[PDB]
């Protein structure tokens, strides 16, 4: 990429979420969403492999129709209130549209089909951006409008996502898609507490970002899109085997690690609000997510899969190092739990 | 003797585009490692 | 110490343990002499019933 | 008034369209646009009968962003009938 | 080397000159290509890379002293010959390590070409490795899947690297090579069934040569033209480097290729793909031991610059 | 030693001085902030 | 209680920093002394529970265990010096640290005032244990065993998480002290009848009940000796400690909500005891012995009579020490024999004279010989169970007869009969093997002299 | 939640009102934890990059232990404020709307008949 | 078949180091890993520990209660009061319902 183009695109992919967050005029929030859609598509097809064009053409159609639905909500509001922004008075259907639409861009629940497929055809790098710096934008729009959205729908999309994400993940063996599925699940918890305590959504996101960003830079350190590929981690780079183990169990909710806090406080907030029906079912299938996380643990760490002689060759050569971010984001993530009170 | 490290066969299962292969799903084949399909002369 | 410093690591833990332990006592010092069962007037030359 | 319900249903009829592909990517990219026209018409209509001139900028910003959006959409389309010789969606089933 | 450097100068465009090309010379097991190579190199100052070896990677990395056989993948060309169609498959393991070695050599060559600007003569290349496997499968040496595994590695890694500019070639009929073998006597090299040598050349003649003819400049030389480096060198300086994929390599395109070869761990990333054919598999218990032992060699237990055994210093501030 | 000599043959004297020097600026600002802070807190409230 | 804990943490730095050759002695020698500091908690001249500080407390029920948890780390590290002496010097220092963290975590869990501190630390102990079982497990099936050990505990655990957050909203603090001195009386609704099950089920799972105990036979089979000692001696008892402190609340329901478990346990005691009678794997038989002798405990922590509780406290500490002793000697036979089969290796006393004395005393502890805390324990649970219903003696009476039979069968077909002709010749006994045993039984003899210390909260 | 409060500083980290609160003692266990959390990050880095774990980057080790800690004092300083605002806000309401939070008076046990469920 | 190692035999550590104590292969570490384990194990835990545990005084007050009973039984019997009256919390303190 002519480095100039790289700058323009990257600026847009970054001006995209930032305009959304900063503005209050919904319109300006919509174009922030629009710029993110335009900026991400070029990077998605960088290899320009036949799989890639498929990825982008899906991502784009799914993103575009949702963008149009979000605009329709703003256009309708403009007639029901002269304001260009959702208010207490807003017709309920107007808000529900925004939930569905925004739940498509974020890819939650019954609209979770595009994400796993686009996460499969894009590079590991652009995978991260597509999973974590593109969720900030839509979530911002929701978090702003939380007082007004429906508790019922969110919960249904929340629970569905948790289930779909979990069930989908169990079968998958491609890593990119295992992560895509996890993201659907975590995204679910996040949207469950939005109606009740938005501030916790912003924790269940950061922690997801501080967990997923190290996890993916791990997958690419050896650029392994297969579990079999990550399983030979012990030969290619032995040290990351320890933290890859804890980060994945952290992604699932197991108690000593940082990953428990988001689930724990979301459950505490939902019980405070009396959803002890919903919270219980979510926590239970949340346990399904750890099963596929630990199955990967087995292959990568607890058991040593057989490797190839040609690997000895890759050992010889100095391994290009993992950026510092890996460490700082691996530790702050695997073990901050002793510092939970301040985090919340 | 020595803790059983996984043999080739234990490894085999984790290959294939889906762990728990379905009736028609199994018919599929793992994605190309290069991420570029052999496709066709077109 | 010819690489025997390692030894102190654990012992030292005990000392800091007992120190931190005292700290808690210092913190939980209310009721020093207000415990009904043990409420007594300080005997001569004693400013603390239990330290 | 009713004028608005026709435009809104136009957008839903265009909605039903984009969500039900018929083997032609181009046609879809063309339906998608049918919405933008319906949104542009509705935004312009209410702005005009609310005499809200401060908002007319929007009816056009909507079109400017929608045009590029479509530009990107068509370049993907051209990219597809360069890799598969057709815009037919069925071809787009490699990511299964 | 990175975008930062490239952004500020450091362009392969500014470092290329007529003598700067990737020239490989390929022949049969004994085509005298070793000699022609050195000379062509001496002619244009081209860095002459030696044919890839079992321990070429070890000479490449760290100390450069030859590694123990098991550390270098336990491959014997010697055993290749004395025990063809071996139960353990040393011949396929030999071939797979050889492909990895030339992948490292070709990538090191491209890194020298784009950085220095000097050209490179690489003798046999990843592009001319398949002839040994084709002959081996034509013989009982390798089975069909073994072939597929090599082809898969070749399809995954070879396309990324740019093609040889020209591919100087020698030819000396099988009788010639067998006789040439007798002159340098080595029990192992000596016992190479002719038909196998027949299959090696046949592939170049039929597959490799025309293949590259369309892609790169093809200069085939009869033994007599050979042993006359001057004449061959002359002809290279004569051919016009036009036809080929190299024409589109703009500076902003070279940068990415450079950053690849600059990273050896990636060059052969797909060489270790988890396809479990039995010959290739290390095996966890044996592989773990070989690793604990290769990683404990002096200067290898830590990254270059940080292992004190070989005399590295300043580790406490690095 | 190393045929391909290690890129990190010796420390990046700059990387030491901005790593060491940066940390010593952190403390001198941090410790300053605390005592300064304590004061304001003490005086802001009665003492 | 930060001397039983901080000095413990510092063990981790010592296992890592210390020389590869001297790593074993620094760690084992120091934790022996760590146990000596643990003995200070036993100084309770008065009734008042010793609330060290806000989060850390030790009452009669926890104190007898914290000392056992600290005591076994030395022993665990002495029983695993053989296997795990074939490792790379960084696999060892990981195993040693894993064992160290278990008692750090277990010491805190047994010494925790806030019930959810129990939960977080409670369910954390699975991480160290699963690594010990899966990473170093000899058999092909430990991946499976690990899954069983993680899911059975985890599915039970999330209900307890919901329940404890639930009581915090209902009462306003999960502090065991307050919860005790506050009025929390459930109201026998249909919902409460569920709360009770939510709180007890997670504890009932790791305390193998007849219905959910399949995890323990599978886990101890492939687990390394140190993991099997930890699971039997401290890990299973985590479930019992939890049931004692959690049933302070949910006071009214267990009067009638316990019948299901009580009957599950007493019938379970008979069947688990009986299948020990014909099980070919010795480690298998000890594990089911552990299920049955722990089925007695869930049937005393539910009858809830003063005697039951301290019968339970007596038996849990006693059976913990005895089981390990049995699992430790089983390993010594396994390492020389190289097979878990009970039928092979017959006649050992002929070739290992003393280990057989340790085998005999361990079996007599296993069955109820009378001048042992093991018998006092069962005698007491038996008494209360009889009080609950005189008929209980029949079922707690078939178990005693069966328990005698399998305990002696382990001695009769492993340590008597004609010697096996020529298995790989059995090298003589190391002094470590014998001490690891002596260290288990000498405390069993000393505790039996003064049973008062391990009697529980009730008495 | 706490946003929308009167006087809210729209983008400020810790409003000066937080001056009134005591400063976090530099050795507060938490800041000390952050320190250890940091040292470990450093050590971990060395490990992943294959350097002598403890004897390398002794400059970095310092940057880490000193970056994390620096961050702590100024974060905790805030989180401490946020919690303190919460009381100011909470306690105030209890009063301004007194009737809703009425000080009840329990009866002594002598009067309260608590049910006795006999264990028997 | 894949490459993997041939089964490693287990050494008769008692063949060399005929004084093997079971802790480590080289002899001096062996001796110094039992001279410190029997000592810290038996010599100052089973001995000093049992000494200290034996001398814990009146554990859980059961040495105090066998006297307090004796004075109470001394006082109650001589003054004619019932040795264990039948209600503990005095009836007067209780405020029964109506
Ligand atoms: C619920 C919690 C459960 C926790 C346990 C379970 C969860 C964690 C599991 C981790 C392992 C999972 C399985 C991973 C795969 C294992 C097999 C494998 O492939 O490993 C190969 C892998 C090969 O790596 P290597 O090249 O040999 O690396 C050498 C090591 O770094 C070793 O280097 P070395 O020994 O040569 O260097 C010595 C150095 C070694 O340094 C390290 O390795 C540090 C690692 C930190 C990991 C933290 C994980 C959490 O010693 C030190 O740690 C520093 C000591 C001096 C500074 C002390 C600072 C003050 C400490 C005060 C006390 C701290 C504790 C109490 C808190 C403070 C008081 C309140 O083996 C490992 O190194 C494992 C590294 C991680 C060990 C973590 C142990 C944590 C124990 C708790
Ligand atoms: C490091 C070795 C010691 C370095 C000393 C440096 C100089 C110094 O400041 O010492 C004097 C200084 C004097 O403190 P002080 O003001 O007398 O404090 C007395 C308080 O009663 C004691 O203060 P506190 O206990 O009230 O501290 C507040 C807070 C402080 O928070 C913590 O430090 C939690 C540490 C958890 C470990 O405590 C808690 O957070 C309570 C919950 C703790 C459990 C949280 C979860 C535990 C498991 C988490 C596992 C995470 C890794 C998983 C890996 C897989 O000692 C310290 O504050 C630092 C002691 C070491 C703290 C941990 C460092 C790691
Ligand atoms: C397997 C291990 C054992 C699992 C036990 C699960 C038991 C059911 C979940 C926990 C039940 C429970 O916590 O009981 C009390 C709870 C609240 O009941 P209640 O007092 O009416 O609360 C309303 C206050 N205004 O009532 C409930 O939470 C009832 C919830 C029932 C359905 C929960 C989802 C079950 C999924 C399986
Ligand atoms: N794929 C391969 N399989 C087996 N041997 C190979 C392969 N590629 C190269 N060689 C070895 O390379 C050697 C080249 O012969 P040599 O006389 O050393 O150099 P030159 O080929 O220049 O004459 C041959 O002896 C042959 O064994």
């Amino acid at each position: 990429m002519n480095p100039i183009t790289l700058a323009i695109i990257y600026f847009t992919i970054f001006l995209g979420p930032v305009i959304t967050m900063s503005s209050t005029n919904l319109m300006l929030m919509w174009v922030g969403l629009e710029f993110s859609l335009l900026a991400i598509i070029p990077m998605l097809i960088n290899k320009k492999n036949p799989r890639s064009t498929e990825a982008a053409t899906k991502y784009f159609v799914t993103q575009a129709t949702a963008s149009m639905i979000i605009l329709l909500a703003i256009v309708l509001n403009y007639k029901q209130l002269g304001t260009w922004m959702f208010q207490q008075q807003t017709n309920g259907l107007i808000l529900n549209m925004t939930l569905m639409a925004l739940s498509m861009k974020l890819g939650l629940a019954p609209f979770h089909f595009w994400l796993p497929e686009v996460t499969q055809g894009i590079p590991l790098h652009m995978g991260l951006i597509l999973l974590t710096w593109q969720k900030i934008a839509p979530l911002s729009i929701l978090i702003q409008i939380y007082p007004l959205l429906n508790s019922t729908i969110i919960l249904m999309l929340a629970i569905t996502s948790i289930f779909m994400g979990a069930w989908g993940g169990l079968n998958q063996t491609q890593m990119r898609k295992i992560m895509a599925y996890s993201s659907i699940a975590h995204m679910g918890w996040m949207l469950a507490i939005l109606p009740y305590n938005p501030s916790l959504t912003l924790l269940n996101l950061m922690i997801y970002i501080i967990l997923t960003a190290p996890m993916f830079m791990a997958l690419m350190l050896n650029n392994s899109m297969t579990i079999n590929s990550i399983s030979l981690l012990w030969n290619k780079t032995p040290a990351m085997l320890t933290m890859i183990s804890l980060m994945l169990l952290s992604l699932g909710g197991l108690p000593p690690l940082t990953g428990f806090l988001p689930k724990w406080i979301i459950i505490t907030e939902l019980m405070k609000n009396n959803c002890l029906i919903m919270a219980t079912l979510m926590a239970m299938m949340a346990l399904l997510n750890l099963f596929f996380y630990t199955r990967l643990i087995y292959s990568t760490s607890l058991t040593m899969f057989p490797t190839n002689n040609n690997s000895k060759m890759m050992t010889h050569q100095t391994k290009t190092k993992p950026n510092l971010m890996f460490s700082t984001l691996a530790i702050m993530s695997t073990m901050t739990l002793p510092l939970a009170p301040q985090l919340i | 003797a020595r803790q059983w490290q996984p043999d080739i066969e234990w490894a085999e299962q984790f290959s294939g585009a889906v762990m728990y292969p379905s009736k028609e799903t199994a018919h599929w084949k793992p994605p190309p490692w290069n991420d570029v399909d052999i496709l066709k002369e077109k | 110490l010819r690489e025997h410093w390692v030894h102190i690591l654990v012992p030292a833990g005990f000392v800091f343990g007992c120190y931190l332990d005292r700290k808690d006592d210092e913190k939980l010092t209310a009721f020093r002499n207000k415990s009904m069962l043990f409420q007594r007037e300080l005997r001569p030359n004693e400013e603390v019933t239990w330290k | 008034p009713s004028t608005f319900f026709n435009l809104t249903m136009a957008f839903s009829l265009s909605l039903l369209g984009t969500l039900m592909f018929r083997s032609h990517l181009m046609s879809t990219l063309l339906c998608l646009e049918g919405m933008v026209l319906s949104l542009f018409i509705m935004t312009s209509v209410t702005s005009l009968n609310s005499n809200s001139m401060s908002s007319m900028p929007i009816p056009i910003t909507i079109l400017v962003f929608a045009a590029c959006e479509a530009a990107v959409g068509l370049a993907l389309l051209v990219k597809v009938s360069n890799t598969y010789g057709t815009d037919y969606v069925q071809n787009l089933n490699l990511l299964q | 080397y990175g975008l930062l450097a490239a952004i500020l100068g450091d362009k392969t465009t500014k470092k290329l000159h007529e003598y700067s090309r990737v020239i490989t010379v390929d022949g049969n097991i004994c085509s005298g290509k070793n000699k022609l190579a050195k000379e062509i190199a001496q002619q244009l100052g081209m860095k002459h890379y030696p044919e890839a070896g079992i321990q070429y990677s070890s000479t490449t990395t760290g100390d450069g002293r030859p590694l123990d056989i098991e550390f270098s993948g336990s491959c014997s060309l010697e055993k290749f010959y004395d025990d063809p169609k071996s139960n353990d498959g040393n011949s396929y393991r030999l071939q797979s390590w050889l492909y990895a070695s030339r992948l490292l050599q070709y990538a090191d060559a491209l890194e020298h070409l784009l950085s220095t600007g000097q050209g490179v003569v690489l003798e046999r290349s990843i592009y001319s490795d398949f002839v040994f496997l084709e002959a081996m499968y034509n013989q009982g040496y390798i089975r069909k899947q073994c072939v597929d595994h090599y082809n898969e590695i070749k399809r995954l890694t070879l396309p990324e690297y740019l093609p040889p500019h020209a591919v100087i070639y020698i030819d000396v009929p099988v009788p010639e090579v067998q006789s040439r073998i007798q002159k340098k006597g080595d029990p192992h090299e000596m016992k190479v069934t002719s038909a196998y040598l027949q299959d090696i050349e046949n592939a170049y003649k039929k597959t490799f040569l025309p293949k590259m003819s369309e892609m790169c400049e093809v200069l085939v030389y009869d033994s007599w033209e050979a042993e006359d480096p001057t004449k061959v060198v002359e002809d290279i300086e004569y051919l016009k480097y036009n036809k080929g994929p190299w024409l589109k390599q703009d500076d902003w395109t070279f940068h990415y290729l450079r950053m690849l070869v600059q990273d050896k761990t990636e060059v052969l990333n797909y060489t270790t793909i988890p396809v479990y054919l039995p010959e290739i598999t290390i095996g966890a218990h044996q592989g773990s031991r070989i690793y604990n032992s290769f990683r404990e060699l002096p200067g290898r237990k830590y990254a270059p610059g940080y292992n004190a055994e070989v005399g590295d210093k300043w580790i406490w501030l690095k | 030693f190393y045929v391909r000599e290690p890129v990190n043959a010796k420390p990046n004297w700059l990387a030491v001085g901005l790593s060491v020097g940066a940390s010593v600026f952190m403390w001198i600002y941090l410790i300053q902030t605390h005592n300064e802070d304590v004061l304001e807190y003490k005086r802001r409230n009665g003492l | 209680m930060l001397k039983i804990i901080l000095p413990s943490l510092m063990l981790l730095p010592l296992t890592w920093l210390s020389s590869p050759k001297k790593t074993w002695t620094n760690v084992t020698s120091y934790s022996f002394l760590i146990s000596l500091t643990s003995l200070t908690l036993l100084w309770q001249t008065d009734e008042n529970y010793k609330n060290f500080s806000n989060m850390f407390s030790s009452d009669p029920l926890s104190t007898p265990l914290i000392i056992l948890t600290a005591w076994l780390l030395p022993l665990m590290l002495m029983a695993s010096q053989n296997h795990l002496k074939k490792d790379n010097n960084v696999l060892q220092k990981l195993y040693i640290s894993m064992l160290i963290s278990l008692q750090i975590l277990l010491i805190m869990t047994f010494s925790a005032t806030e019930l959810i501190m129990f939960y977080i630390l409670f369910e954390a102990t699975l991480i160290p244990t699963l690594i010990i079982i899966t990473r170093w497990g000899n058999q092909t099936e430990r991946l499976n065993a690990g899954i069983y050990f993680l899911f059975y505990t985890l599915i039970g655990s999330i209900p307890l998480l919901i329940a404890l957050i639930l009581i915090q909203n209902h009462v306003g603090t999960l502090n065991l002290m307050i919860l005790s001195f506050t009025t929390h009386t459930l109201d026998a609704s249909w919902s409460n009848n569920l709360l009770w099950l939510a709180c007890m089920m997670a504890f009932l799972i790791k305390m193998p009940l007849y219905g959910v105990h399949l995890w323990l036979p599978k886990a101890h089979v492939e687990a390394p000796i140190a993991g099997s000692m930890i699971l039997a001696a401290i890990l299973l008892k985590l479930g019992s400690y939890g049931m004692i402190r959690i049933s302070i609340i949910l006071d009214p329901l267990t009067k009638y909500m316990a019948y299901p478990f009580i009957l599950l346990s007493l019938w379970g005691m008979i069947m688990t005891s009986s299948i020990c009678l014909r099980q070919t794997d010795l480690k298998s038989l000890i594990a089911y012995s552990s299920v049955s002798h722990m089925a007695l405990v869930i049937a005393s922590i539910m009858i809830q009579t003063p005697w039951s509780f301290m019968g339970a406290t007596m038996l849990m500490i006693a059976h913990g020490l005895t089981s390990s002793l049995l699992f430790c000697l089983a390993n010594s036979n396994y390492e020389r024999i190289h097979s878990r089969t009970m039928i092979m290796a017959r006649g050992l006393q002929m070739v290992f004279p003393l280990m057989a004395t340790w085998w005999l005393m361990a079996s007599l502890a296993n069955l109820a010989l009378p001048p042992s805390i093991n018998l006092m324990g069962e005698l007491f649970i038996t008494m209360s169970l009889f009080s609950w219903s005189n008929f209980t003696i029949i079922l707690m009476g078939i178990n005693i007869i069966i328990t005698g039979m399998y305990s002696m069968y382990m001695i009769i077909t492993t340590q008597r009969g004609k010697l096996t002709n020529h298995m790989i010749n059995l090298q003589p006994s190391h002094t470590r093997e014998l001490t690891l045993m002596a260290l288990h039984m000498i405390p069993l003899i000393l505790l039996t002299t003064s049973p008062k210390l391990i009697t529980g909260l009730t008495m | 939640m706490m946003n929308g409060r009167p006087g809210h500083e729209p983008l400020k980290f810790l409003p000066d009102e937080a001056r009134s609160l005591p400063p976090p003692k530099l050795n507060d266990p938490r800041l000390v934890y952050m320190g250890l959390l940091g040292y470990c990050t450093g050590l971990m880095d060395n490990m992943l990059r294959m350097r002598p774990v403890m004897r390398a980057g002794l400059h970095r080790q310092l940057l880490f232990v000193t970056s994390f800690v620096f961050a702590g004092y100024f974060y905790l300083k805030r989180q401490n404020y946020l919690y303190a605002v919460k009381d100011h806000d909470m306690f105030g309401y209890i009063k301004l709307h007194p009737e809703d939070f009425p000080e009840k008076e329990k009866k002594t046990y002598a009067e309260i008949l608590e049910p006795f469920h006999p264990v028997r | 078949q894949w490459q993997e190692d041939p089964e490693p035999e287990d050494e008769n550590v008692y063949a060399k180091n005929p004084d093997f104590h079971g802790y480590d292969s080289d002899p001096v570490v062996d001796v110094w890993n039992m001279r410190a384990v029997f000592f810290f194990g038996f010599s100052i835990v089973l001995v000093f520990g049992t000494t200290f545990v034996a001398y814990v005084p009146d554990y859980r007050m059961q040495e105090w209660a066998r006297r307090e009973a004796e004075r109470l039984v001394k006082y109650r019997e001589v003054n004619g009061l019932p040795i264990m009256e039948s209600n503990y919390f005095d009836p007067s303190k209780i405020q029964l319902p109506e």
